[PDB]
């Protein structure tokens, strides 16, 4: 049941309903536009979408009418020709003689339409008007003037950053799409508006002025930031990272990028590592040729074969480091395979790979009918879920829960009360709340990784697993891939001091303690800035950051998608893991890999499910089966469970990049003043 | 004690694969309980032959491939596996 | 002459010990 | 360099007819003002 | 399907043979005529060594191919086409060492 | 397995150490134009370009940076690079899903 | 209507409808098709393996007296199976008009040399050689021309850097001129000013 209508001359069995302009877009015509976007809303402004009807007389906006009844519809009729070219003429009557030197110069769609379209003649011949600025936080540089009324971005904010803050206001012209009253407009998503903006009314201060859209190489990758892991476009003026734009994806960002992402970059730039560093002998760090530097610490690190030496990961690293890095640890005779979060492993979720995998798709996450935050708010861990499951709550009339916390997600949700309590609770049924968890369909148990530390992590997720336990009788970085290669326990907690820990990047857990330090001062560290754990580790080993390498990284999904090369390491830094095959290469003990490719096929042994970028799907290990290999342990619980993050700049500051981050800085700033 | 970890590989749909599926559902949380020690990784991964890996301290492999045996031969392997 | 001044601007070892 | 006064909306164009950037309306009184490259400022 | 020249394998490297009797032979009167003052084995060797490049090539047509892309060479020789530059162009002599050892290059540059 | 790496005089360092990445190219985000988006085109990967000592210019050693093609069908693509004998990294069409719209869903209630 | 677009006269466009039907008739063991370019540009196709035989016609009376090559054209596409696309401009003088036939070629497969047909081609065939991997059967002589003399790969190759592999340059310590590869400063910028949206519904391919 879907009905035939008539692109311009061909048939057509479209869908049910849907707007003329997504009929057309079927046939891949493509009507000219401006207010419309897909994964926004429709509107009736910008009316440069008519398209002429095969026989009413009149035009009709293409996003509106949906089809239906055999309608054929002539884009190319000459009426439709005459009305676009009227409202150009309308569009251009006051957008100011700016294309020089707005920042949108080079590929606003207003220039593009202006050219397919318009007619090139001017015939205006009076006074645009023009208006003051409004200022609006550290990032947008609103202009304004350059605005045409197209709501889009209050339709952007009500209905996925969800802060109605900004909005239209007046009336003909003079209206104004800027906010009235002073006040400044921070969000996670306020940084995507530089996307959407239609014209260079809203540009990222940041980049502004610092380039020209013809010029950048596009590469395509993935996200670090976050190990949600969404695909995005890196854009270079050649030998240097300019700016990043998402890249859509239906899984995970689809079309949307976070914002902590955004700017991420810019602390490349600055503080970095370049040569290796040895401690002189007064202690200070001193720079170093690779050679000898490398050679030291290869010969250093074979008096303690066997158990000993200890590798340090960063939150950040890093597949072929792993792998590189793991053949170094079984080559040795002895190893600590350390990552960083304090994630509990006894009753392991690992050897299941399914219990630390987000079971649903993302993507699956709009069919789920209710919902069950654990402790940590999603908004500033994975941005793009919180964007996917309001996206839902405007789709769907769903339930979500906190378990629990005070935090301040932008839609209505019930709030619960402490660990053991409400979990173990409806956990027995004693919560109302285990009832309607029980006539749901699809639940969905969403636990934090942030919640799994908090003292007794393995208590906190055997409470959520029995939740799992009854709905299903009733019926009706640097974390997801060490544990798609089982580098459990990943916590630091083995020691029993080790001496000569391996930073990969120590300015994450070199915050915590040095107590094995006195044992043994020495620290390697192969980190790419001076932050925290260089000034605290003897040999610096410079190395590369997300961009260059080609290495995966895994969705949380357990998408195990990669970063493209694209500006090379700054100076004498190689990309990290190579590093170590060189390390092996010394030690006598090379490895049987050499290229990426080889050792892709390593990947393509010890997991082999890894080299499947895109292929989340697995035989699973059923919930159940999981729920019975954790039953045998079982232990005492507490109350509290409160999520790191809490305020946004909080939020702002994570990874040793962002802090490397003027721009991120300068938001710190801005929130706090 | 030699062994420090032990891997298993299946594809999901393979037919001889399911002799070695039938080996999960119910054998494992036995193998585990008989088995607190070493890591025993299981993996999804649609390799058409189901295997079986091993390490040492030394970094030699044990690399066991199979095709369609009953879940018990899987067990039998398994208990030859040994220190 | 080369114009428009530096790139990374790389961090380096404090001098202080430890 | 000194800012032109202004009440409140005005032109700009650099000075040079067709020689100069190409015109533009500044838009402020008491307020300082502009602009494209022309510094001519309507602080007043 | 046309072939270009010889059908099947072995009728073309009969061709190109007679080409190494060719070249081999003229190699001297190179050295001689362009008063090149590599030793005169080197030639020969580095005309073996060229006749190496290409010695896993197995297409049909493609190797009769690369006898005519073979004449045209000792074609230019022969005929003081090309010169002294042009000839002791083959031997890299300028070029700076570029060992294929991984630890090697590794010190060297960030390669590909 | 139509090879040709004879033919071509293609320095073998290039045919080897490094690899060709076909895909269909993205849309610009911040277009919303689609014409770019379609048809196959083959990137190369990404090789080393540092600094002109003088003048600061972006001097660049690989012979092949810039190279990129058009194509009608990926099959096509790599059967291209096949007879180039051509490592490759081929990637999926990703056309959007299409979606539901409703100007009078936003006034349910 | 007038002033800017040009006329386009009817006239020609159907004398040269109605020639190349006239043609599509008198031969039509190999013209895959006679399509004339709305401005006035008749051109037939041909088998790869019938380049002699038509062009031979077509210098031949009935009409068809197209003496003189005006040239021979190597366009390449990257696609198709066979990816060169030979092209033939053609003259007739008494009848004053020009054709253009043309046909297609594998990497591989040896199409004839049409130098005995049209005349003046013999240059040609050495051009789309150095210019081109492909070759001409029953040429006197290919060789390079537009190159060096070693250089090797053929440029035009639509594949094929601009900035080649290589570079001569003089070095005292041997005294000489020498090959090396490119070393390219300032980098050859890429701009990508190709755009979005379609500016052409008159054409535009289907979807499929
Ligand atoms: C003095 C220095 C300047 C000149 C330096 C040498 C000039 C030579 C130019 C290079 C021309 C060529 O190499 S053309 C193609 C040569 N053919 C091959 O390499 C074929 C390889 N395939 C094989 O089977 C080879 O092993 C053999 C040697 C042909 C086998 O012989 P079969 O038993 O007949
Ligand atoms: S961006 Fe605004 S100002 Fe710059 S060109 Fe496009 S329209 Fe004119
Ligand atoms: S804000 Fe962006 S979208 Fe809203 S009007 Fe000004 S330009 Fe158009
Ligand atoms: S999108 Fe149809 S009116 Fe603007």
């Amino acid at each position: 049941n879907l009905i035939e209508v008539f692109v311009d001359g061909q048939s057509v069995m479209v869908e049910p309903g849907t707007t003329v302009l997504q009929a057309c877009e079927k046939v891949g015509m493509q009507i000219p536009r401006f207010c419309y976007h897909e994964r926004l809303s429709v509107a009736g402004n910008c009316r440069m979408c008519l398209v002429e009807i095969e026989k009413a007389p009149k035009v009709v906006a293409a996003c509106a009418m949906p089809v239906m009844k055999g309608w054929n519809i002539l884009t190319n009729s000459e009426k439709s020709k005459k009305a676009r070219e009227g409202v150009m003429e309308f569009l251009l009557a006051n957008h100011p003689l700016d294309c020089p030197i707005c920042d949108q110069g080079g590929e606003c769609d207003l220039q593009d339409q202006s050219m397919m379209f318009g007619s090139d003649r001017s015939r205006f011949l009076e006074g645009k008007r023009a208006v003051e600025d409004k200022n609006i936080g550290p990032l947008v540089k609103t202009i304004m003037t350059r605005c045409i009324q197209c709501t889009r971005c209050i339709r952007f904010a009500s209905e996925i950053a969800g802060v109605d803050d900004l909005g239209t206001t007046g009336r003909g012209n003079d209206m104004q799409v800027g906010t009235y009253i002073e006040k400044m407009f921070m969000s996670e998503l306020s940084g995507n508006i530089i996307d959407i903006c239609p014209v260079g009314a809203l540009t990222s201060k940041p980049y502004a002025f610092t380039a020209r859209p013809w010029e950048t190489r596009k590469t395509e990758s993935i996200d670090v930031m976050d190990a949600v892991g969404s695909n995005i476009v890196v854009s270079t003026r050649t030998g240097e990272v300019m700016r990043i734009l998402p890249r859509m994806h239906e899984d995970i960002n689809e079309e949307w990028i976070s914002d902590k992402t955004r700017f991420a970059y810019d602390g490349l730039k600055r503080q970095r590592l370049t040569q290796p560093m040895i401690r002189n002998e007064k202690g200070l760090l001193t720079y170093t040729t690779w050679e000898d530097a490398l050679s030291r610490v290869a010969g250093m690190l074979q008096s303690f074969q066997g158990n000993d030496v200890a590798a340090i990961a960063g939150g950040l690293v890093d597949a072929e480091a792993l792998v590189a890095l793991k053949d170094l640890l079984n080559r040795v005779d002895s190893d600590s395979l350390c990552t960083e979060e304090v994630f509990p492993t006894a009753g392991a979720g690992t050897d299941l790979r399914s219990n630390y995998l987000l079971n649903t798709t993302i993507a699956g996450v709009e069919e789920a009918d209710v919902i069950l935050l654990v402790g940590t708010n999603p908004r500033f861990e994975a941005p793009l879920f919180n964007a996917r499951i309001r996206k839902s709550w405007l789709h769907n009339d769903l339930k979500v829960a906190l378990i629990g916390s005070p935090v301040d997600l932008t839609y209505r949700y019930d709030h619960l009360g402490d660990s053991p309590k409400i979990l173990q609770d409806i956990a027995s049924g004693n919560h109302p709340f285990s009832q309607i968890l029980k006539e749901a369909k699809k639940p969905m148990v969403v636990l934090g990784s942030s919640a799994l530390q908090r003292s007794d992590g393995t208590a906190i997720l055997a409470a959520v697993s029995n939740i799992a336990q009854n709905i299903r009788l009733s019926s009706g970085a640097s974390q997801v891939a060490a544990l798609d290669l089982g580098y459990k326990p990943g916590v630091e907690a083995i020691r029993k001091n080790p001496p000569k820990v391996l930073f990969l990047l120590g300015a994450d857990g070199g915050c915590i303690t040095r107590q094995d330090l006195p044992k043994d001062c020495f620290i390697i560290y192969q980190g790419h800035h001076g932050d925290v754990g260089a000034p605290m580790a003897d040999v610096i080993l410079p190395g590369a950051a997300y961009t260059e390498k080609s290495a995966t990284y895994v969705n949380t999904e357990g998408r195990a998608q990669q970063t493209k090369v694209a500006v090379t390491p700054p100076g004498l830094a190689r990309e990290d893991w190579k590093i170590i095959r060189a390390l092996s290469e010394i030690a006598g003990m090379t490895l049987p890999y050499d290229t990426l490719d080889q050792v892709r096929s390593r990947l393509e042994e010890v997991s082999p499910n890894l080299v499947r970028y895109d292929d989340v799907e697995g035989a699973n290990y059923f919930q159940q089966a999981n729920e019975l290999s954790k039953l045998v342990n079982q232990q005492l619980l507490a109350d509290p469970l409160v999520p790191p993050q809490l305020t946004i700049k909080d939020f702002y500051m994570t990874d040793s990049i962002s802090r490397a981050s003027q721009t991120m800085a300068k938001c710190v700033k801005a929130v706090t003043e | 004690l030699g062994l420090r970890e032990i891997r298993i590989h299946l594809c999901q749909r393979s037919p001889g694969s399911q002799g070695v599926r039938d080996f999960i559902e119910k054998r494992y949380v036995e193998l585990k309980k008989a088995n607190p020690d070493l890591p025993i990784l299981i993996r999804e991964c649609s390799d058409v032959q189901p295997k079986l890996w091993a390490r040492y301290a030394f970094g030699q492999e044990k690399n066991v491939s199979l095709n369609n045996f009953s879940a018990d031969q899987v067990t039998r392997t398994l208990e030859n596996v040994l220190s | 002459y080369s114009t428009t001044r530096k790139k990374i601007q790389e961090w380096v070892p404090p001098s202080t010990p430890y | 360099p000194v800012s032109e006064v202004g009440s409140r909306v005005i032109s700009c164009d650099g000075g040079g007819g067709a020689l100069g950037h190409p015109r533009v309306y500044i838009n402020l009184d008491k307020e300082t003002k502009t602009g494209t490259c022309g510094y001519c400022g309507l602080q007043f | 399907v046309k072939p270009i020249f010889s059908r099947d394998m072995n009728e073309a490297k009969r061709r190109v043979r007679e080409l190494y009797r060719a070249w081999y032979r003229e190699v001297p009167n190179t050295v001689h005529l362009f008063q090149l003052d590599i030793s005169v084995k080197q030639g020969r060797d580095k005309v073996r060594e060229m006749f190496m490049k290409n010695a896993h090539v197995t297409d049909p047509r493609v190797v009769d191919l690369l006898v005519i892309k073979g004449k045209m060479e000792l074609e230019e020789t022969i005929n003081v086409w090309k010169q002294r530059t042009h000839i002791m162009r083959f031997f890299h002599e300028t070029e700076a060492p570029r060992p294929t050892d991984f630890l090697s290059k590794f010190y060297v540059g960030h390669d590909p | 397995k139509l090879d040709i790496t004879t033919l071509t005089g293609v320095p073998e360092e290039h045919i080897k150490t490094r690899k060709v990445r076909i895909f269909v190219p993205a849309r610009n985000n911040m277009q919303s134009g689609v014409n770019n988006t379609k048809k196959w085109k083959m990137e190369f990967d990404t090789r080393e370009r540092w600094e002109n000592p003088l003048m600061g210019w972006s001097s660049t050693a690989d012979p092949l940076s810039n190279l990129v093609l058009t194509f009608s069908t990926k099959e096509d693509a790599v059967a291209f690079a096949e007879k180039n004998g051509w490592s490759f990294d081929v990637e999926e069409r990703k056309v959007p899903k299409p979606k539901s719209k409703s100007y009078g869903a936003n006034f349910s209630w | 209507t007038r002033p800017t677009i040009r006329p386009r006269n009817d006239v020609v466009h159907k004398q040269l409808s109605a020639f190349g039907q006239y043609v599509a008739e008198i031969l039509p063991k190999y013209v895959q098709q006679v399509q004339v370019s709305c401005f006035n540009e008749l051109e037939i196709f041909i088998h790869p393996d019938g380049v002699i035989p038509v062009l031979t016609f077509l210098r031949d009376h009935t009409n068809a007296q197209f003496k003189s090559l005006a040239d021979l054209t190597a366009v390449d596409v990257p696609t198709r199976q066979n990816r060169f696309e030979i092209v033939y401009n053609l003259l007739s003088l008494r009848f004053n008009s020009r054709i253009r036939v043309k046909t297609y070629t594998d990497e591989l497969t040896p199409i004839e040399s049409s130098v005995t047909v049209y005349k003046a081609a013999n240059w040609y065939e050495r051009e789309i050689w150095d210019m081109f991997g492909v070759f001409f059967a029953n040429h006197p002589d290919l060789r390079r021309i537009l190159t060096d003399y070693g250089f090797e790969g053929h440029p035009f190759r639509k594949d094929f850097p601009l900035s080649g592999y290589v570079e001569l340059r003089y070095d005292d310590e041997v005294k000489r001129v020498v090959a090396e590869p490119v070393e390219l400063a300032q980098e050859f910028r890429k701009f990508d000013l190709n755009s979005p949206w379609e500016a052409f519904p008159a054409y535009r391919q289907p979807p499929e």
